[PDB]
């Protein structure tokens, strides 16, 4: 036995000894025969401070000579080809090895064999790896990383076995995995990956169960290198059972609250197709989430087929046993961090205390997700130890900034320069209550805007708010002269939403706009009426001041997986603006609206595009103001000619031409989207091709004008533009560039039915936003 | 008008009602008996010399 | 938020739901955990009447409770003496009609 | 490392003080840990050592300043300036989300979260048991009462939110909580107020009555006996 009495240490150059007496587990005045004499050991081993130490028993005062472990002064990386040496410097830092971090030997073996393991992975075989160590000062050493890449790994031939009853030249071009050719040396389109030729074995085994055949015994996967280990030749070899046909599919078990009718009905089969197994794990999926809705969280369902060879078919029993009712005592929200805890609350579904139900959790998550606070947000399940019927769903979030400042400028063909700007919030740090501010300037137009709404107005929730606009149009300016009307807007009014139903959720809007309306030197036909029925003429000229007391009902729904780059999807809504009577200029207007999105390729995608619309005059006028009429071409609209050169065309002073437009507005758009396929699948630039029509009529024909028509025949039907359903066809390539700085809309299309009159202009771009 | 004002009252039962007790939670001994302070901004320490 | 606006769309609530089988199981003289195991975990208990374990349920609509049914069970020396509530009838009602 | 030159500790700690007071952070820590590695025993090691972790602080990122202080923690467990770390640590963990942009001098503290809350009363706890006589001990207990109070304050907004939609069922629960796991807080003569209504809400006479006169014996003059609960705002 032995008494320790103020143990002195030696052999240590930064460790503060101090620290090291801390952490000894023993102090003065302690009986240690042999007890701890590798506890101390072990202690200082762990935590990563020492290599070697040595501790005796010596007239109360033990000597213990320690040697210093190295210290990883600072790392160094290069050779780094395939990958990007910032990230290997990261990812070997997720194993330590930071600055001086007491470094181990075994520490870095352990990571340089891991980073071999994960080259060789990839398409890299023979790699040379040289950790190289050197003596700095006192403690320091470096460490530093050259990689030796090969060029690739390409494969050169892809073939099966037991192939009797498939061709071998659609396996080939339905995996993942191709072989050398012609247009295969881009894109490396043939290296060698173990996740990736895993995920094509599960393509394949796919591929096959679907189409009917069972139980596909893979055989076993045959990798055959070559010599110095440069190119690999791949083989397979399988084995099929032969089709069958599943029809007998039943369900027994104990159903306690949910009925066996129901469920019954969502267990959809038929005997034909001989089968469908994604089909399978389908209704397997739709199963568990029907019996999950009643409050049976943790049922789960087995399946056991009944094979019947000679008349090759199976069938299935399910015996699912669920019980252990689920209900939630408690639901927490962590990293609510800048944001309220009850505009989190007022909006999820499964309120609290209810039975379990997964089919309103997911439109819960859907719903919170669909608010733009946040960006990350997952809905755990964690029981409780009272876990009989009880659990809890303490949410996550991921608080992204919502506020900022919007200052923005582009460019259009024609005006060019335009501004943009003004504040932005989301969150006046409280609830929802946002408010905004935005005021655009280009060379014609001008509309500054203050805008606030609050979305939970009432309880469940109405979304209202206010807002101000002072918008002004001119368009007395560049080449293309649009017909000469000056025009000047102001005014407020209430804007409120209410929800129907959980999907859909119309929205009202009344407001009190007062116009001014101001006509140039002389007029053409279509102006001199109105300014004389209504406006006040002053010398050459008039104008006319009136208040636009209206209303506006609007549906609007969007489905598409992204706001950039969509998939399938379908943007919709429904828009009307009336000016209710009691102010002069009684007239209203209505809009459509239709973009289905189809994806039928896993690079080509679709798009059905289609608008209608009609502004109707009703009350006092019987005609429709032409500042409310509608501009038909245009780079959205027809993507082909110069915008507002649709409808009729009138001759003017000077000999001009100009357009009124019509209120029968209509076009349906359909291009062929994917990105470029070149290089990589960079989310940045997409190409498509323009082909949609357009349309826009008024009804009446026109014959008088400047003394001079604009139209081949002397008596053109100005109801339509050319025959039934008025139209002019266009067809052209669509580029499209999206880097944040705007958009990048470049549009060439080649006109059709090109008539002598439509001004063409087979070339359009678009910069910015221009809103 | 005298609803809450910082008003620190343990929860007195009359019997027969199984008082809920339970124990509290995030205790306020804070430390001794809630003291308040001020500020000095100690968000650095130079410790040059001292 | 006065004189609301008929939006028809309301979140319907809920409260606590029990298996009517199992209700009829309930036989006097019935220990805690046995009890406990056998219908489930009470999803309101007072800490000022300890003994008292209750099963409620409410579709509720704005206020408006549209239905309701409540089970109460009292205990003793830690063991079932006598229950009430309407819950009783409409399971044994709920039993006869199905099985 | 673009300058590299060889200094003597004291003007490089003057340098790096002086860089910090110019609101710079990210040439700061790449210029602290320079000193350390080229001079590892000093006290201007472990200095650097804090003084990164708090201009870690002074920005956004904390996970990093968590990571430095953690470093600290378990390097130089006997060091005079440990209070330091813990309440910086305290700090960083409590969220003051610093920026004059949502500055809100009211503060209720009740919207953060119960997380960040939670443990950074947990961490003021450890220092205080730690450390009752330190340079700064008082601050300390002031900020922990007030984040139980801000917990106290959570727990009855939660509350508040149920009893506006009708299920009044999970109002009990939570006003049964609270009741019975947060006292030394302002929220216990409304727990009981909304508790009663929740009661007689479900046709349940003998609780409401028995709450209410556990209120009326506990609280003798209430505004909650005459006047029935009913949610603000």
């Amino acid at each position: 036995d032995f008494t320790i009495q103020d143990i002195r240490v030696e052999g240590l150059q930064r460790t503060e000894p101090s620290t090291v007496f801390n952490y000894l587990p023993v102090k003065v005045g302690d009986t240690y025969n042999d007890t701890h004499g590798s506890a101390i050991i072990k202690s200082l081993y762990a935590t990563g401070f020492f290599d070697d130490v040595r501790v005796e028993t010596a007239d109360g005062q033990l000597l213990l000579t320690v040697i210093e472990r190295p210290t990883i002064g600072s790392l160094n990386i290069t050779g780094a080809k395939m990958l990007q040496n910032d990230a290997i410097k990261k990812n070997l830092e997720s194993f330590g090895l930071a600055q001086s971090q007491y470094f181990n030997q075994a520490t870095l073996n352990q990571a340089v064999a891991g980073l071999k393991e994960e080259y060789l992975g990839r398409g890299k075989l023979n790699i040379q790896i040289t950790p190289k160590v050197t003596k700095l000062a006192r403690n320091r050493v470096d460490i530093d990383i050259t990689i030796d890449e090969g060029k690739s790994a390409k494969i050169t031939d892809i073939e099966f076995e037991g192939n009797q009853v498939y061709s071998d030249r659609k396996l080939m071009r339905q995996m993942s995995l191709t072989e050398g050719g012609i247009w295969t040396w881009l894109t490396r389109s043939d290296r060698f990956d173990r996740q990736k030729f895993a995920q094509d074995m599960e393509k394949v085994t796919d591929f096959y169960q679907n189409n009917g055949y069972f139980d596909f015994r893979i055989l076993d996967t045959d990798i055959q290198t070559n010599e110095d280990k440069t190119r690999q030749t791949i083989k397979i070899t399988v084995h099929e059972g032969g089709r069958f046909r599943w029809g007998k599919v039943s369900i027994e078990g104990d159903t306690n609250e949910v009925p066996k009718a129901e469920l019954e009905k969502l267990l959809t089969m038929k005997p034909g197709k001989w089968y469908e197994r994604q089909q399978m794990t389908a209704v397997l999926g739709e199963i568990q989430n029907r019996m999950g809705s009643a409050g049976y969280a943790y049922s789960e369902i087995s399946v056991q087929p009944l094979p019947n060879a000679g008349t090759k078919t199976v069938d299935f029993v399910l015996h699912i046993e669920p019980g252990r009712k689920i209900y939630v005592n408690e639901i927490h929200i962590t990293g609510n961090n800048k944001t309220r805890d009850e505009v989190v609350r007022r909006e999820l579904r499964q309120m609290e205390s209810a039975p379990y139900d997964t089919s309103k959790l997911q439109r819960s998550k859907e719903r919170v997700e669909l608010l733009g606070y946040f960006d990350n947000v997952q809905f755990d399940a964690v029981p409780l130890a009272g876990t009989p019927d009880k659990v809890d769903l303490n949410m996550s979030l991921t608080e992204r900034s919502t506020g900022s400042l919007d200052l923005s400028a582009g460019w259009v063909q024609d005006t060019g320069l335009v501004m943009s700007a003004g504040v932005s919030q989301d969150n006046l740090f409280g609830t929802g209550k946002s408010a905004a501010l935005r005021a655009s300037r280009s060379k014609t137009t001008l509309n500054g805007s203050l805008s606030f709404t609050d979305p939970y107005f009432t309880a469940d929730g109405v979304s209202l708010g206010y807002d101000i606009y002072g918008k002004a149009f001119d368009p007395r300016k560049a080449s293309t002269s649009v017909k000469q009307y000056k025009t000047t807007t102001a005014g407020g009014g209430v804007r409120m939403g209410i929800p129907v139903t959980e999907y859909d959720r119309v929205n009202f809007g009344l407001a009190a706009e007062h116009l001014t309306v101001n006509t140039y030197n002389k007029a053409p036909k279509r102006y001199a009426d109105f300014i004389r029925k209504y406006g006040k003429t002053d010398g050459a000229d008039g104008s006319f001041k009136g208040l636009l007391y209206k209303g506006t009902v609007g549906w609007g729904r969007n489905k598409t997986d992204s706001a950039s780059w969509p998939t399938r999807g379908y943007l919709t809504g429904v828009n009307a603006e009336i000016a209710l009577p009691g102010s002069k200029l009684q007239y209203y207007s209505a809009t459509h609206n239709q973009t289905w999105f189809f994806p039928l390729s896993k690079t080509f995608t679709l798009m059905l595009g289609g608008e209608v619309g009609i502004a109707g005059g009703y009350g006092r006028t019987k005609e429709i103001p032409f500042f409310e009429n509608f501009y038909g071409g245009g780079l959205g609209s027809v993507r082909g000619y110069e915008s507002g050169t649709l409808g009729p065309k009138v001759y003017d002073e000077y000999g001009e031409k100009i357009s009124y437009g019509g209120n029968k507005k209509a076009n349906v758009s359909a291009e062929l989207l994917f990105p470029m396929p070149g290089a990589k699948d960079a989310r940045t630039v997409r190409l498509s091709l323009f082909a949609d029509a357009g349309s826009v009529w008024d009804g009446r024909t026109y014959t008088a004008a400047e003394n001079g028509n604009n139209k081949s025949v002397y008596s053109e039907n100005a109801h339509k533009s050319t025959f039934t359903n008025e139209l002019r066809y266009s067809a052209g390539g669509a580029v499209t560039w999206l880097s944040p700085l705007g958009p990048m809309k470049f549009s060439y299309a080649y006109p059709l039915k090109k008539k002598p009159e439509d001004e063409i202009q087979r070339f359009q771009f678009q910069l910015g936003t221009t809103f | 008008y005298q609803s809450r004002s910082h008003r620190l009252i343990k929860l007195e039962v009359p019997p027969d009602l199984n008082n809920p007790d339970q124990g509290n939670l995030y205790r306020l001994p804070a430390g001794s008996g809630a003291v308040r302070a001020s500020d000095l901004e100690k968000r650095r320490t130079p410790a040059v010399q001292q | 938020r006065v004189s609301l606006f008929p939006s028809y769309k309301l979140k319907i609530i809920q409260g606590n739901e029990l298996e009517p089988r199992a209700v009829a199981a309930l036989r006097p003289g019935m220990t805690k955990d046995q009890v406990l195991l056998l219908l489930g975990s009470p999803i309101l208990r007072d800490a000022f009447h300890t003994d008292r374990w209750d099963y409620t349920f409410n579709t509720s609509r704005n206020g408006i409770i549209k239905e309701r049914s409540n089970l109460t069970v009292y205990f003793e020396n830690g063991v079932l003496v006598r229950t009430e509530g309407d819950a009783l009838q409409n399971a044994a009602e709920a039993l006869r009609a199905k099985q | 490392a673009q300058i590299t030159q060889d200094w003597s500790v004291e003007k490089l700690y003057a340098e790096a003080q002086d860089e910090l007071n110019s609101s710079n952070y990210t040439r700061a820590v790449k210029l602290y840990e320079i000193l350390e590695s080229r001079f590892p025993t000093s006290r201007h090691a472990r200095q650097s050592q804090l003084d990164t972790a708090y201009a870690y602080y002074k920005d956004d990122e904390k996970d990093k300043a968590l990571a430095a202080i953690e470093r600290f923690r378990r390097l130089h467990p006997q060091h005079p300036n440990m209070d330091y770390a813990l309440y910086l640590r305290g700090l960083v963990l409590f969220n003051e989300d610093q920026s004059f942009l949502n500055k809100l001098a009211s503060q209720d503290w009740s919207d953060r979260d119960p997380k960040a809350n939670r443990e950074a009363y947990q961490a003021f706890a450890e220092l205080v048991q730690r450390f009752p006589n330190s340079k700064y001990a008082a601050d300390a207990t002031a900020r922990m009462v007030k984040l139980v109070d801000a917990l106290g304050g959570n727990e009855m907004s939660v509350a508040r939110y149920y009893m506006k939609r009708g299920a009044y069922i999970a109002a009990a629960n939570r006003a049964k909580k609270i009741i019975g796991s947060y006292q030394n807080t302002r929220y216990v003569e409304e727990s009981l107020a909304i508790l009663e209504l929740a009661y007689k809400k479900l046709d349940k006479p003998q609780l409401a009555a028995d709450t209410r006169r556990v209120l009326e014996t506990n609280f003798p003059k209430s505004p909650f006996l005459t006047h029935a609960w009913q949610p603000d705002d």
